[PDB]
């Protein structure tokens, strides 16, 4: 871990990735895949299996599977500081539904009705249900305050 | 000296490995402008964490000359103009951050502080209240806001901070610095609360960097320069170079220094 | 004083090896999403062993054999809890009978998967925890072939 | 407590470091020209507390130009700092094997043997070093500290004599006067402030002085006071002082003691 | 504060910190070479010849041969502001050296060859005339 | 002189000068030069005058002219521990205190009353009786 911490640090520090571009690579590839609760393949996927799989394949970032657990990763983000690659969370029978912000008030998610899609945050259903956001892509800091 | 002290932090082996390697890579000619600017930015950050601010600023400046769209560069340039006492050039640098990236939240803080030190307390409050409501449970957001509201009126700056404290979830350890400033707890009590929370030496050094700055400001507000000069020095002696508390402890000492002449 | 606890040699090889994950990920930046094609070696399509062979060649100058069967015979056997970035990780596919990827720490590896092309995956994905077999350290601290 | 502003990297150091990078990155330095530059960057990295980097530069210089006692010196010190005393003695041997005229090896190896507990051999080296400049108080202080392990009362009279047999000019003779019981800790600190001019001068005084008071307190088994006095030595950030280097070492030793 | 020097002040210090090194590298080679009026080789050199050679070899800067013409190069400087690499001029003909800081200068003297002198040597103090800055 | 300091530092740390051989360049150039009290030219020079021009021209170090001041430059050195480029000194006779420069092997170089600038042995018995002190004037300060 004392090599692997340096190596992990070095990777975060050199890698300047185009976050939106990478998310849309994944979306192009996964567009229209069906809803299956607990699924995580191209035969069917739920919202948080989609997030988990996206951040791993595209950013090498290890997120938990549970949406409860995904809602406590990284720092919370107010709505006006929203950036591409932030997890957007909604009160939506789960209680809790997660997508990825991709700018222009759009987000990418696995929905019940349509499978993997882009929606607008402004769509009445989601604006009522918008709950919070989390930043999980985040250059990790040298010294920490208490 | 019968008091609470850490081993002043030393460069970590990781920092030196990464600097040693960066130097090898930057010496190569197998780098795009884009990947070079990136190494320069990230070496700048590293140099800044070791307190080598002239070298960091030098790398940042070179990163920007290659990739202009770097709000993170302008943020650091702003910070360094603040530490230099060039508040006017600093306001302008943070202006730039938020033109480039309106979401670059931390420049509200950093320009808040630059305005504070520049004697622009009303404008500072504008930025530090903005910062505060982006994360209420960050105690340092409320602490900087208190500092800026303080000069306008001490009395309702404390009633506001009390408000922030009660409104917060009160987890993070820094709410103790707040509790002291309210007069909830003694300075004695703050120092044992501190040691309790602090695990290893690095943790201890972070706790003492942040805390001795806020105690320094408390004593300075009372007109005790002797006590404040000491608490600013013990803050810096932790060598947590990239803390705002560390940087501005240095500025206060510079201001205290220049008062003391003639 | 405890960057000095590491000897000048340990330091020398930390500097040499600190960028090894970023080099594998440099390969991933360019090869990400490339299809599986058995016997293939290009961005038209590539198998697990070809992706591994090409990565070690381009990133580190390390010649490895073509087939998965020759690769797993390379270097030195590694137990699960001693895995290090750059280690080959071997699974039983049963498409040929043998499947290989590169460990990048934190329970993840890169590989040309049969289903999803070149991707990152977890060693804890049920599918791959069940079929894990062994691990090979083929890259030495000095970036030579690792001794047997 | 009397405090300086912890020393910060100077403009001169950062300017020179920046330039030295450009020069070393260029491909027109003879081996010798590069060796001396690596050595010199090494010194500068060391003066900023960047000892792995320093040691890395020193090690590369030696690779190019093997006849460098100045490098073996530092290397030896870094081994002392790391608790690696046997490897250190060996490094310092190399110094005198190349240049027997290199006084500072006697000191550094002197101190390495001190921390290695080979107190006779350390008295040999530190008395050798004393004899070059009887008037350097620090030579008399290190000698005393080494002799103190075997007989503190005798170490104390041979230090009294080292005092009278000297000019009594350089400030550090006040440290010695305190060790002798001639002045209190308070008087020593009054003089410290009186003698210091700017902050850099004050930091230098507090770095050396709080090491020596740290060792005084150790010698009475007061680990609390020693620990604090060592940290306040290190806090001045005079990274290339003997008293700084081995303040860190003491703290490390106290660190392992407590934490068991 | 190190950071009171601006970024441009810093870039400039970095560009110029080796300027004395380079004059002294010239001196290391040229040290103790004979005087000879009209000489430009290592067998014997004059004052203007040594200066011309230094600026050529060290600064890639081609100055004229004669002392007359070297007085007209760059811009004027007063004693207060002398920097390393500045031409210092004396009445002696007249005479050309290169300031290296701390009241000393390098030059081919008619008596002792290529040497370092102090500006405060009485001979040279009363014969100081002007200085020229010629580095961009 | 924020600049000139750095320039001065850089020149110091970059130069790895050969002390013995630069002195011997001087002595090459100056050997046989007549004695002249208070002189400082190739037409005549005394022993401190020679020291002053040697350290100036060969090292850019500025020494005072007074032989009394020259012996309170640097720091004192015991005769055991002599290194090339140390000032050696000798008790005043009828041309003042005497000062030369050590060139190793018990040999110094000096302007002499009798022979001009020449190399001498410390072990010549005139100079063993007259020997007095040495000074080293070549190379964060402890307090």
């Amino acid at each position: 871990s004392s090599l692997q911490a340096s190596q992990d640090e070095f990777e975060n520090l050199v890698r300047n990735v185009d976050v939106k571009s990478r998310i849309m690579d994944q979306y192009a590839d996964w567009k229209g895949v069906r809803y299956r609760l607990g699924g995580s393949t191209k035969k069917g996927i739920d919202c948080s299996g989609f997030v988990q799989r996206t951040f791993r394949e595209q950013f090498g970032l290890e997120l938990p599977r549970s949406t409860y657990e995904q809602q406590e990763m990284g720092k919370s983000v107010s709505r006006s500081n929203l950036r591409t690659g932030d997890l957007v969370l909604f009160r939506a029978s789960t209680g809790r539904h997660v997508g990825i912000y991709i700018g222009n008030n759009q987000f990418v998610h696995a929905s019940t009705s349509s499978g993997v899609i882009i929606s607008s945050m402004n769509e009445p259903y989601w604006k009522k249900r918008y709950n919070e956001a989390r930043r999980v892509l985040s250059r990790s800091h040298h010294h920490h305050h208490h | 000296k019968s008091e609470v002290l850490a081993v002043p932090l030393q460069p970590t082996l990781q920092q030196e490995v990464i600097l040693a390697r960066m130097e090898q890579i930057l010496a190569s000619r197998a780098l795009t402008d884009d990947e070079r600017a990136q190494l320069l930015y990230e070496r700048g950050v590293l140099y800044d964490s070791l307190g080598l601010r002239a070298l960091a600023r030098n790398d940042f400046s070179q990163a920007l000359a290659i990739r202009p769209d770097m709000p993170e560069v302008f943020n650091y340039l702003g910070i360094y103009l603040t530490q230099a006492g060039n508040f006017d050039a600093a306001y302008e640098a943070f202006d730039s951050v938020l033109e480039l990236d309106p979401t670059y939240n931390y420049a509200h803080l950093n320009r808040g502080i630059a305005l504070y030190y520049g004697g622009r307390d009303k404008l500072a409050q504008d930025d530090l209240l903005a910062f505060y409501q982006d994360d209420p449970n960050d105690p340092f957001r409320s602490l900087w806001l208190y500092l800026a509201e303080q000069k306008l009126d001490e009395k309702q700056a404390k009633e506001v901070l009390k408000q922030h404290f009660e409104k917060s979830d009160k987890e993070q350890w820094g709410w103790n610095i707040v509790e002291f400033y309210l007069g909830n707890i003694s300075e004695q009590t703050l120092m044992e609360r501190l040691k309790a929370d602090a695990t290893d030496n690095t943790s201890l050094a972070e706790h003492l960097s942040e805390t001795n700055f806020y105690l320094g400001k408390y004593y300075l507000s009372l007109g005790d320069l002797d006590s404040a000069t000491a608490l600013f020095k013990l803050a810096v002696a932790n060598n947590v170079h990239n803390f705002v508390e560390h940087r501005y402890a240095l500025l206060e000492l510079s201001l205290l220094g220049q008062d003391q002449d003639d």
